[PDB]
Parts: C-alpha cells; structure tokens; sequence
C-alpha cells in the first residue's frame, strides 16, 4: 500500500477549564489594611485604609 | 405520537397527471426512509419506491420508471408521488410507510399512512 | 435532557472499531474503548465507547442500547452492561458514546454488554488511580469527614461547555457481499448503499447502486467491496479509516464534563498534645497516610512537612514568637510557648 | 481439532479427588484443582482440574463438559466456566483436564462451573505473577509497542510434544451401597462393579458382582465397600489412592504445551537528550518502571544500569571513545563527543 496517515496533535483537555495552574508575575504593588478605632467615648468603628 | 397523514381519496380519468403526498408528524428527525407501496383491490402488495428524507436518495422498483416519480420537501418534511400520465391500471390503494434508518438496509416499516384510494377509470 | 439526546440522534451511529483483547485476543468489536478519562478525585471515570447507549432504532428510551452488528444498527434492552477495573464498577450513567462509572483503582479498564448469546467485551490497558482530596490518602469516599472542593465528572445528562467532532464515515471495506454468479464475481449491493468495488485491474472507482458482476475478475480473492453510506455520520476515531468526506466538522456536546463539587475527606484522629514548656510533643495515631505540616511564625519560617503513615511521636520547638501546625484535614492550630519556670534566678 | 479429544476419551474419566476452600471449607469436589501452571509472560496461565471439558458422554461436541457426580459421569453444557485470581479471568480454551485462561496478577486461583442448582467452586493458594517482556514493567499487554520474543501456553487444541500419565484408578471407598436387609449388612453392587468389601472379621477380599450379604455383624458402621472399576482410567493424581495392580502407564497428550511466540512490549516515551559538550544530560519521563543501561565504548565498559520509575535526569560523561546507552525497550543509541569550544589557545 505504501500508505498510512498517523495524525496526532495536542490540545486542551476538558479538565483544563476546571483545574489549571496560572503563572503570575509579581511586582511590588500596594499594601493596605482594615483598622478598628475607638477614642474617648465613641464606640468602635472600623474601615478599610 | 408519530403519525403519517396522506391526501384524501382521489377520483380521476386516464390521460392527465396526478399528485399525492405523505406527511410525517410526531417525529423531529428527517433521518428516515419513507416508502410508497401499492395494493391492487383484493390482491397483495408491491413495493413501488423509497426515498430517504435527508438527501432524497431514491430506491425504485424496476417496472415503474417514468410512469411514477418520487420527490420530497424539507420545510414540511413530506414526500410527493407523481404520475405524469395515468393509466387504467393505477386504480388502487397507495400506502406510505415509515422505516427508520437501521444500517445499510431499508429495515422495517414502523408506521403507515391510513392509505390513499385513487380511482382512475373511464 | 432529551433535546440533546435527540440532537445526538441526528447523524450519530455506532461503529465497529478495533479493540485489543476482546476477551482473549485482538478484534474489531461493536463496543470499542477510546480515551478513557480517569481524572476525577472520588474515583469516577468516563469511557467513550463505540456504541450508542440510550438511543434505540426509533427514539431515546433510556433503558435501551444500540450497536452495529455488522451492516445493521441493532437496538436491544440494556440487560447487563458492566465495567471492570479490578472489581465490578457501579456504572452511574450512560449517554451516547459515553459511560460514566465509579471504579476502584487498577491497571485495566474493560466494558461489556450482554446480547444473550454473546458478551461483546472490550478491555484496554489504562492505569486508573484513586485520587483522594485533601491532605489524607484515603482509598474510598468516607462515610463522614469534611467537605472539600473537588473536581468530579458531573452526572448531568448534558452540557454545552465542551464538544467533540463528527466526520463522514470512511468507506467500510467488505467481502461478504461478494459472491459467484455462475463463474464470475458478483457484487450484491445491500439496497441502500452505493458499494464501491476494486478488483484485479482498475475498475469503476465510484460504485453503482445496481448489482454488478465484472468480467475482468473470476475469483473473489482479487475483488472487494467498499460499503459506504452518507446518511449517518460517525465520530472521527483514530481506529477507523478516514474517507474522502473531508467536510462537515460536525459537533457533539460531551455529556459528562468535569465540574466542581464537594468531596468528603477523612478527619484523622485528633493528636495527643503534650505541651511540656519550651517545646511541644505530638503523638499522632493515623489510620491512613496523613500529612503534618508545621511552620514557625517568626522571621525564619523553618517549615517541616512529613507524611505520617503509622503511630508516631514528634517533638517541635515552640519558641516565644509562635508555632503553627496543621495535621490532616483539620484547620491550622497555633501555639505560643514560653515563661517556663525551670531554675530560680534568686 | 477432532482426533485429540477422541484419543483422550479412549480411557479417561473425571474423578472427585480433593480441593481446599471449595466454597468456604475443605471438601471433595468434582473440580479438584491440581498443578496450576503460570510461567508464561503476558499473564496467560494453564490450569489443570479433575473435570473433563470439551467432550461429552457419547461424542465430543466441544461446548460440553463431563464431570463425575458420585458414581455417574454426567455431561452438561458449559454455562459459564469462571476463573479468578484477584479478578475474573477470561478463559480462552479448554480440553480434557486442562483450561487455559488470561488471568490478572494475584495470589489465588479459583475455578468454578455452574450446574443450575449448585455452584461447585474450588480455590487454591497459588502465586500467579504478571511477567512483563523486555526491559519495561508494564502491568497489562498494550495495544502497541515493540514485538519481542516471549513464551506462551499455546491456544492450539492438539499437540504431541509433552505427555502426562494415566493409571488404573485406585479403590473408590463407599458406605452408601450398604443397607440393612432384615438384620444384617447387605452390599448393593451397582450393576457393573465387582465391589470389594471389608467387615469386622476378614471377609471376602476380592468382591463379587452379585449383591452379597454377610452375617458377621448387624452394623454397617464396621464394614466398608470399595467401588472398583477397570473400564475407565484416571490421571495418576496425588490426591487419589493407587490401585494394587501396578500396571498401565498410559500416555495422555498435554494440549496447551508452551511455545515461543511474539508478545507486544511497551515502548518508553522518547527521552529529552541535551548534548551539552563534554557530557550528556538525559531527562527521562517514564510511565512504567523501565531501566536504563549505559556503557563506555573504550577499553573499559564502565557500565551502569538502573531502574527508572519516575521522571529523573541523569548525567553521563561521554569521552572521545564514545558511549552507548539503551533506554527501556528502545534500540541502543551511541554518542561520541569531544572538541568543546571552551576558551581559545590564542
């Protein structure tokens, strides 16, 4: 025959949309917090800062 | 429930042409062979032809070329039988039968039309 | 849902693909196995066979199966459709070409259905593993514990997230529809296919709907009939010959797709903490291989991670800044230890 | 074929010798497992039993099975001959006293055949291993790979290479054909056996066809009757008594003699070669525990062989003489390296 066509190629799997490892690059970015403050007679009050 | 519905009983004379139809209901696949068979009054049956709904693949009885023709329409999902010139021998009952695709063979005829009765005479 | 099943009826048929070890040897089986996907955690797997479960010759009728017994798509009742890996799996569902089942770990995957005189088995060599969630290596979904997020094959009948291709089937070679008429080969077209034929010398390379008998060949052994049909499609499988139908990249939803769910994970026996000051003794009594991971809460984390497989006693050094330890599926615990009174400064 | 069964029928009969764990407790079953033979490569084993498969009571009719239930060889259709070691085996052939199956790895061998009211199972403690061919330890034959020379128990029905012995059967003890006629023992000869018997005082030690009775005592408990027959022979099982007549060494061909054959062995994935000059880095990513063997091509081989079972990276210092490495079942490869461009002499 002198013939056969094995044809294979890679692609994403069905689990790729459910379990994948993402590769992030990182820079310094920012830093924040959320404080809770009281002073004198005013009750506790909190806020992101 | 699946049903086959044909045209009403027809009365005609020889010489002119005639059109009859069979229509499918209760089925949502065009994957089906629909076939035309004739019963002479008081005699047995004889398969005339068969048409596959998807691509209009024609299987035919070899004594009816030209005298009969089969076609189909997809918007209504129906099959159409044509006589270009009737003859006295065409007075008979005509049945459309439903054979779902079951491989490389026509298979078996699940449900049938009630049967159109055509009377051609002089 | 049934609309997806009906759309799977539109052009999909069973096919006889090559299967290794059809019981005891290689063959071409009505129910082949291709791309068994054991990737879930609890143990569920999905096997894409070469037979249409559900679909009978007329409708859906979930309790029916269909397969190609030669030239005929034949439908029967699903009387005993079994899947074995190393012990009988409890099949959870079936739709189209796909079975979804719950198998134990093993080195093989085999499917089989009863026609009543025949068993039509197909066995592929595919390592499938139990994949427990969390930090404990259990070997069966436990009765109790804690729910953790896992990825399992949904038992839902359908979903449009993922697809697979449909292609026109390749011309199916055959010789059983070749006979001898008087002393000459004869090609018996099965009344519904345009049988191509190739024989001794070059012949008509398109076939004809009418029965034929060629004079350039006398014995069947130099003549063969490619039975073809362009009315039903097949999923392009690596084990079938590709025809000239290089059009119609048809689409099918994949029935059981991986989705997130909640899997039970074993809560290991609680350890005995002996907080003798300046350190922390931990007696651990696992029942499965469990994890113990600890870290110091100071400038030097100094992590320590190990798999405890049997009863053990481990001593950690709790300084005045803090230690944290997590054991099994338990939440992390923290301990700060100092101020021991050993000695007397006075 | 057809004549080997005939030659095996000329004097051979089934028997009830012995089998431990026939069900749950040791008993005397018509399927007495003896001489399990697992020495082939891809898991095919040949079991030997005491039932006579393949031939009927009158002809052969390959799909039948004659076994002795008491004092009558009875033939039944083979409904399902199930063989297991740690999971169900796929029996592939049977003939005479022998079955041939493709069992998975395990540590037991249990055979059984249904009769319809009862099961007649028989288990034995035998160690059956799966022997991978070549240099890669796969755990089940694959669908593709390299074609290596293995040895298998042939599926051929007929052969004349090896033989086993059949002998005149020993005395078959019995008490059931011992009734009380009026007040004395009475031995009921079963119309064709010159049943021996022995009672309180030494009675006639030769037996007689006519139904005898003796007035030595009135208790059956102190007299036994040995059913005896010289018209059908049995394989000289160690689990059967030997007849006093030390005659008739008889040959019985062993059907499924071992033969050299061609098995399919796994081909390991292609390794990643990094020919960094003055050495050679090899990243190996196996899926089964294969082995890598390397050796220098100079005046000293300097060999190194190691079983790789997980992804690893190995560094081999190839000199100008060369180095030959072969990985798994792949063909050997050879690399020569020198003339590195590090630095310049100007």
């Amino acid at each position: 025959e002198n013939t056969q066509m094995s044809e294979a190629y890679v692609e994403r799997s069905e689990e790729c949309s459910i379990d994948h490892a993402k590769a992030y690059k990182v820079h310094t970015g920012t830093v924040q917090a959320m404080v809770n403050i009281t002073y004198g007679s005013v009750s506790w009050r909190s806020a992101d800062v | 429930v699946v049903q086959l519905v044909q045209s009403g009983a027809e009365v005609k004379r020889p010489g002119e042409s005639l059109r009859i139809s069979c229509k499918t209901s209760g089925y949502r696949f065009t994957d089906i062979w629909i076939n035309w068979v004739r019963q002479r009054p008081g005699k047995g049956l004889e398969w005339m032809g068969s048409i596959y709904l998807d691509d209009s693949d024609i299987r035919f009885n070899p004594s009816f070329q030209g005298h009969v023709t089969i076609s189909a329409d997809k918007s209504t999902s129906t099959t159409y039988l044509q006589w270009s010139s009737l003859k006295a021998s065409d007075t008979a009952t005509y049945f459309c039968a439903r054979s779902v695709w079951s491989g490389y063979y026509i298979g078996w005829f699940d449900v049938w039309g009630p049967g159109v009765l055509v009377t051609v005479s002089s | 849902d049934l609309d997806t099943h009906f759309t799977q009826y539109k052009l999909a048929r069973p096919y006889i693909a090559d299967c290794p070890n059809c019981g005891h040897s290689r063959c071409d089986s009505p129910i082949a196995i291709e791309e068994v996907r054991g990737d879930a955690h609890a143990g569920v797997i999905r096997i894409q066979t070469s037979a249409m479960f559900g679909l009978k010759t007329d409708g859906v009728d979930l309790a029916y199966m269909s397969f190609m017994n030669g030239k005929t798509q034949k439908s029967i009742k699903i009387d005993n459709l079994h899947v074995r890996t190393s012990a009988p799996c409890s099949l959870v569902s079936h739709h189209g070409y796909y079975i979804l089942a719950q198998c134990p770990p093993g080195d093989t995957v085999t499917v089989g259905f009863h026609d009543g005189p025949n068993r039509h088995t197909c066995t592929v060599a595919h390592k499938v593993e139990f994949r427990p969630v969390g930090r404990e290596k259990y070997r069966h979904p436990p009765e109790h514990g804690v729910e953790l997020p896992c990825n399992r094959y949904t038992h839902k009948r359908a979903d449009q997230g993922h697809y697979v291709e449909m292609h026109q089937p390749g011309l199916v070679a055959d010789h059983s529809l070749l006979s001898i008429h008087s002393a000459k080969v004869k090609i018996t077209v099965p009344s519904g296919a345009q049988v191509k034929y190739y024989c001794k010398c070059p012949d008509v390379r398109k076939g004809i709907t009418s029965s034929d008998h060629t004079t350039t060949c006398t014995d069947v052994k130099q003549c063969r009939a490619y039975l073809i049909d362009n009315k039903k499609w097949v999923y392009n499988s690596g084990r079938l010959p590709r025809g000239e139908g290089d059009t119609f990249k048809g689409k099918l939803h994949v029935p059981f797709v991986p989705v997130k769910a909640k899997c039970i994970a074993t809560l290991a026996p609680e350890p005995l903490v002996e907080h003798k000051h300046r350190t922390l003794i931990l007696h651990l009594h696992p029942d499965h291989p469990t994890l113990l991971t600890t870290r110091s809460l100071g400038s030097d984390a100094n992590p320590t991670r190990q798999w405890i497989e049997r009863p053990t006693t481990v001593n950690f050094t709790v300084t005045g800044e803090g230690l944290e330890y997590t054991w099994g599926n338990h939440p992390p615990k923290r301990v700060w230890a100092q101020e021991s009174g050993e000695g007397n400064p006075h």
